[PDB]
């Protein structure tokens, strides 16, 4: 009504107050949306695609060499291959994910992670590797044996190329992460004249459950 | 320990994403010593700050409204009632020459009178395009490569509304907030540094997206 | 007879999202069954003693198994304490459930942090040095808010307290978080006469109800 | 509506005033309420909760013994045990309970008290004490005839440890408080080797009709 | 006399108890003398002081929103025209390093520019643990004893909006009104008398709770 | 209602404002307007021609 108090938070410029301005050019008719292909209403959307986990991210590694763990014809048996914890936020492989780069700008998240191993050697190489999770409680085990009582996954090359891992639950706040190894279950195995060397890509995703809190500048840029 | 539960979608939108009230520009309008301009003429630019680049160079197209905030004060943080002029200069019109020149008397050019010692000034820019969206990835000539025009959404001519120079300089600090966004097309987020305003330019000196550790078996950093 | 702490029967924890994807181990009589700790001696200089949960079955059966080797831990408990006196022993005890005991150190009028012996006393559990504050800085006159069960030797000699799972989280850590302390604090001392036993023993028999565990490691 | 006047009490802070703010954070969803047993929505609950009186509250007693009413084989006859006003706002034992604890935040309360007297020696022994009340008009009854007359409990040891007084009414003002004073009826009796020494620990509690009037900071602290 | 009825049971409600605006915090802007930093970081502490302290612990677990308000002024009682920005800083974000740092422009740091010449700033901060409650009590180890970090609620940079020194101290009195206020678990008043900010800690010198009197059947003081 | 806060954008004037102000001589009563040949109501009939 005419009578009225002005209360405290009058004249006050909050930065996070979405009230309503005038438009400075009234009776404007902005150019009509047509249809373009692509739009996306959600950050969760692009964090759930699948991107390359940058395992190989060791010192004198440069370039798309990076993005690849190396596997070979070992002397040794039960061997320890690679080994990267599931940890989107914090430095290491995933800082090459998009799901890696959105958890830089929140401060909390929680959910599953996808991770995908795609092996890229000869259609004539066979040969076992186990992939073993560790939850955030333990440290890294120490040989296939021990990882091999833990979650894991037994892989085939010559049956699979690509295998799923899915890490059941991780979370940050203001790290709590598991552990993903690579362990030589079997010797590389080719025929002759196959190369001895071959690469395992591995991807990174969210899974429908995770979620982000707290929007927070990045400190990449 | 472990955030057992989900944080919700709210703040994974996109619309929550490109919100909030941020610095885009500090205008200083210099009116003492050897600069008695009275006046300064301030190019809108959404990527001003890597920091914002960044965040909207994840879109290709990107449509929305922008709302602008001008705080404004002299050198020693003081708000006199000395009073101001914010023009808009809408894309493709004149700019003011001079402290006195006809282009601060033009009636399609917006204006706003307000005090140093008023609240700060406020207004809604519409979505200023000829397309239907803000490219910040335009891949082509105009008729030099990837300087595409229909970016351009205007300019804030501020002056002090004086006669002779007052020996007074204003600082305005220039707030933009994004409203009613449309996003298309994600892309990976910017992983080197910036070289120039307009530009993908980056330099030979090629940083890796992941920080170094010591083995590929290791996890300690 | 029995306190039902907060009026709260303790339960299975609701859906959760951590625990939708992997279900939380939930284990039976093999874990929840009754531990008996060590005795303790009443005399008439005791100023009583204070455990923590589940610190206390944290290196003790199956249990202190889970415990040990799962990340996230929810449980009920439900304890006895009991007293062996004759007729001819006179004394009274207060058995107070304390959720969030946080120890406090006494600085010299300078130790102002507690040691892990008394954060953590485990299955011996810990002696008071000053019960009048309850080690806490807190009055034990008014530790009659939390639940609590009276050991009136003239009346009753046992007491049964059943605590629900108390946290702001709907799991945590066994290792590093006691959920609650429990405290038998003789307020008026044992008296007897020469010729009855010098002691009045005191057991604490103790039961994990609903417990369960996530993240096996 | 347009027209509107300013009225006194514009531009105030009145630090008591229940209006409105903007979020600082807009669209931050709070991490959702699990269920916590032992909620309270009340301090009269609290009041309610029977807590030991510090009756014993004399110069050299230290420790848990203020806790404890000594009773022990009388030379004397008829003497007077213990005595202690029912005042939970002043200094004595009521400071020791929550009701004395919380009075002590407010400036006025009104209602009934409830007294529970608990015997602590042992089974063998036996006797009577008279539990006597006064109301505010009167002083402290002088013999336990004079006490006799007025409102008491004779309470016996052998049949039951435990009894409770009822104080129908206290009340205080910006202290008109009765008096509870506890006679030795008979003799403290025992059998041989059984300690003629014993205890009484006194509670105290507010009934359901207890209120607190004009929240006031605390003395306490 | 006395008070023949009751006095209703609204004040003694847990929403009434921890009500109303009180101060926690006095934060002063140096700019002048030894100390011309020209800007301050004051942690959120609801517990600053003992008497807000003691009734808030009270309770457990506690689960509310906060309102502040911010009363500034020069060391003489005036208010000029100088313009503040009070920035929000939430849980896990880095702080100002300077009076020009780079996080004053931070657009995830909600701020609010305000003069010293308006009506005091107001703003209402959420509940902001990643727990359902505060712990006030925390009875366990991070990974010191009993400091659980759930209950960092953020911190309050403020600044003068200047480019130099402008020899004038601010003082800044934060008051902040608790809302929706849920209490878990109630808890005995502290008896003894604080040492440290976030510990239980007391001397070995033991306060009584009770004033002392000269014997227990007497009832002078 | 009786309780208000001012926000930015308050005291500022805007020269594409089409706001409301009050008449400087209310209760005038303008001379009515009589049929005109040849209104227009568009520059688009103009560019037409």
């Amino acid at each position: 009504g005419l009578p009225t108090e002005l209360k405290p938070g009058t004249n006050q410029f909050l930065t996070t107050d979405d009230g309503t301005s005038p438009p400075i050019l009234p009776g404007f008719e902005p150019t009509p949306l047509i249809h373009i292909p692509g739009e996306f209403t959600s950050l969760l959307d692009l964090c759930r695609i699948e991107t390359i986990l940058e395992v190989n991210n060791t010192t004198g590694t440069t370039g798309v060499n990076r993005l690849l763990i190396p596997v070979r014809a070992q002397n040794n048996v039960d061997q320890l291959c690679a080994s990267f914890q599931v940890d989107p936020g914090r430095n290491g492989p995933w800082q090459s994910t998009m799901v890696g780069q959105i958890c830089r700008y929140y401060t909390q998240w929680s959910g599953s992670l996808k991770v995908t191993f795609m092996f890229t050697g000869s259609f004539m190489a066979t040969g076992k590797m186990l992939i073993a999770y560790t939850p955030p409680g333990s440290a890294q085990p120490t040989t296939r044996e021990a990882a091999m009582l833990g979650t894991h996954i037994v892989w085939d090359f010559g049956l699979q190329s690509s295998v799923t891992l899915v890490i059941p639950w991780i979370s940050n706040t203001h790290y709590a992460t598991g552990i993903v190894t690579i362990w030589y279950q079997t010797n590389f195995v080719v025929p002759p004249d196959t190369p001895s060397e071959a690469n395992i890509i591995a991807l990174g995703a969210a899974q429908e459950n995770f979620t982000l809190k707290l929007c927070k500048d990045t400190d990449e840029i | 320990r472990c955030v057992m539960n989900r944080n919700g979608v709210n703040e994974a939108s996109v619309e929550h994403f490109y919100s909030r009230a941020g610095l885009v520009g500090v205008v200083e309008v210099k009116d003492s010593g050897t600069s008695q301009d009275g006046y300064t003429v301030w190019p809108i630019d959404v990527m001003g700050f890597v920091q914002q680049r960044r965040k909207l160079e994840l879109s290709t197209y990107m449509r929305f409204d922008a709302e602008f905030t001008f705080v404004s004060n002299l050198n020693d943080s003081t708000t006199p009632g000395m009073l101001l002029q914010y023009m808009y200069v809408p894309p493709g019109a004149p700019k003011p020459d001079g402290r006195k020149s006809y282009q601060w008397q033009t009636a399609t050019n917006p204006s706003i009178f307000a005090k140093l010692s008023d609240p700060p000034p406020q207004v809604s820019v519409p979505f200023m395009s000829p397309a239907s969206a803000y490219q910040w990835f335009y891949d082509g000539y105009p008729t030099q490569y990837g300087q595409c025009p229909n970016n351009m959404m205007g300019h804030f001519a501020i002056r002090t509304v004086s006669e002779s120079t007052t020996g007074k300089n204003v600082h305005v600090r220039v707030y933009m907030r994004i409203k009613h966004v449309r996003a298309w097309v994600p892309r990976p987020f910017r992983s080197q540094a910036y070289m120039v305003k307009n530009y993908p330019t980056y330099s030979q000196t090629i940083s890796n997206t992941a920080a170094d550790r010591a083995s590929i078996t290791t996890t300690d950093y | 007879n029995i306190v039902l702490s907060y009026g709260e029967w303790p339960g299975y924890c609701p859906s959760t999202d951590a625990t939708a994807v992997d279900k939380p181990t939930r284990p039976d009589v093999s874990v929840n069954r009754f531990y008996t700790l060590s005795t303790k001696s009443w005399k008439t200089e005791s100023t009583g003693w204070y455990w923590k949960f589940p610190d206390v079955l944290n290196d003790t059966g199956v249990f202190g198994q889970n415990a040990q080797f799962h990340y996230l831990y929810r449980s009920g408990f439900c304890m006895h304490v009991q007293c062996n006196a004759s007729k001819f022993h006179q004394g009274a005890l207060l058995v107070v459930v304390i959720p969030e005991f946080v120890v406090a150190a006494s600085s010299p009028a300078q130790g102002l942090y507690p040691d892990f012996a008394h954060t953590n006393p485990g299955k011996e559990g810990q002696v008071f040095r000053d019960p009048y504050v309850l080690d806490a800085g807190i009055p034990l006159s008014q530790a009659l808010v939390f639940p609590h069960q009276w050991i009136n030797l003239r009346t009753n000699n046992c007491a049964t307290i059943i605590m629900p799972y108390v946290n702001a989280l709907p799991f945590d850590s066994a290792l590093n978080h006691s959920n609650f302390g429990l405290a038998v604090i003789p307020i008026s001392p044992l008296k007897y006469c020469n010729g009855a036993t010098t002691e009045v023993p005191i057991t604490l028999t103790i039961a994990p109800l609903n417990s369960e565990f996530s993240g096996l490691r």
